[PDB]
RNA sequence: UUCAUCUAGACAGCCGGACGGUGGCCAUGGAAGUCGGAAUCCGCUAAGGAGUGUGUAACAACUCACCGGCCGAAUGAACUA
């Protein structure tokens, strides 16, 4: 009955962790239905977002550690009022789809997940300044 | 930098810079950066 | 030139705007008067959006899903009285519950006409949907459109 | 030049910054190196 | 004592969301969830009733059912002597 629905969350979650590569962390304090239900429409091509409970998270995460198990350092990302991007697309493109669009006074992106690593979502706001000034600024400790 | 610093010993080393380049280098000079700090370097200094 | 949306749903022959059309120094006859030529099909139920620029009878009556689907019935009449009070209820449309939400500008926000034209047919709480039937859980059961649509 | 990003390198992660730690690391990647061309890489830092 | 809920996070407390078809249909001065007749459909959903109440002339505004954040282990009913 409720042993029922919540099986079968643990059903469609354990399959986006599978089937996607990637993912994102993202924090919809405040954030109206209506705000949800646009970013859907935005994101409905490639990317798929997932809600739910935490205590219904950090159970699943580790009730399959045996395998895929670099899902495991996840956990400590996985409380307040948190939220699941799985996406196959680049990183930029799809965190300012959602950092940015439909946001009104939007939703946050706390942590990003991509073969067991942990990006901040600061060191993927790369600009290739502190990056072609090291593919040189280092050829002049070579030249 | 941390992820300037064998970033930059790859982009005077080997010869271009592909994901699987760099990984049997940072884990290979008994001291890597954070396998994350890594993959950053295919993306931000692509091509 | 100047702008602003006002909306007001109901549409029967072309009569007052209230207070918001009032200070704007649009017209009460007038604004009512210039929402003839949008009131033009169809004859029961509508839903207009009056626009304004300094003193425009712009009456650009956008598009009710429960009136593109009310209006898919039959005719009859149009006003006064109808010996009871009025009724629809059987209109085929099989295939045009679909070219209905086919009609719902982007809107919809599904997977295309296979959720957007089984709410359409949800919507017609005042039909009898295609051919003979009804709806409900005849809407799961439902192959059309969809991947054409899409 | 290659044997200085691997003798200059291999100087800031504690290695032995020589043919035991800069020679053997084009073997530890396939790279054709040579037994004098790190040596010439150590004689030319000094 | 028994039965039911509960570490797959209950109960209670504070706190967030409380959506799209859509002012759904008859009906009328006007009735858009909320004087009122009959249905209670879908979408999207972690969740949102074609609507619990407050309220407007009719919209607004608030509230709630429903979901969540926080916490951390008990809670509900029927009994026995
Ligand atoms: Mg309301
Ligand atoms: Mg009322
Ligand atoms: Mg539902
Ligand atoms: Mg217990
Ligand atoms: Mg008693
Ligand atoms: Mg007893």
């Amino acid at each position: 009955g409720i042993r029922e629905k919540k099986a079968e969350y643990f059903a469609k979650l354990r399959e986006y962790l599978e089937e996607y590569k990637s993912l994102f962390v993202v924090g919809v304090d405040n954030v109206s239905s209506q705000q949800m239900h646009e970013v859907r429409k935005e994101l409905r091509g490639r990317a798929v977002v997932l809600m739910g409970k935490n205590t219904m998270v950090r159970r699943a995460i580790r009730g399959f550690l045996s395998d895929l198990p670099d899902f495991e350092k996840l956990l400590p990302f996985v409380k307040g009022n948190v939220g699941f991007v799985f996406t196959n697309e680049p990183l930029t493109e799809i965190k300012n789809v959602i950092v940015s669009n439909r946001v009104a006074a939007g939703l946050t992106v706390v942590q990003v997940y991509d073969n067991g690593q942990v990006f901040p979502s600061s060191i993927l706001d790369i600009t290739d300044e502190e990056l072609v000034s090291h593919f040189v600024s280092a050829v002049s400790t070579i030249a | 930098m941390s992820t300037e610093s064998a970033l930059s010993y790859a982009a005077l080393i080997l010869a271009d810079s592909e994901i699987e380049i760099s990984s049997e280098k940072l884990l290979t000079l008994t001291n890597a950066a954070n396998v994350p700090v890594e993959n950053i370097w295919a993306d931000i200094f692509a091509k | 030139m100047p702008p602003k949306f006002d909306p007001n749903e109901v549409k029967y022959l072309y009569l007052r705007a209230v207070g918001g059309e009032v200070g704007a120094s649009a017209a009460l006859a007038p604004k009512i008067g210039p929402l003839g030529l949008s009131p033009k099909k169809v004859g029961e139920d509508i839903a207009k959006a009056t626009k304004e620029f300094k003193g425009i009878k712009v009456t650009v009556q956008l598009k009710i899903q429960n009136r593109q689907a009310a209006a898919s019935v039959v005719p009859s009449a149009s006003s006064l009285v109808i010996t009871a009070l009025k009724e629809p209820p059987r209109d085929r449309k099989k295939d045009k519950n679909v070219k209905h939400s086919g009609n719902i500008q982007l809107d919809e926000i599904i997977e295309i006409a296979r959720q957007m034209r089984d709410k359409s047919f949800g919507r017609t709480l005042a039909s009898v949907t295609k051919e003979i039937l009804g709806t409900a859980q005849s809407v799961g059961c439902r192959v059309d459109f969809k991947n054409p649509h899409d």
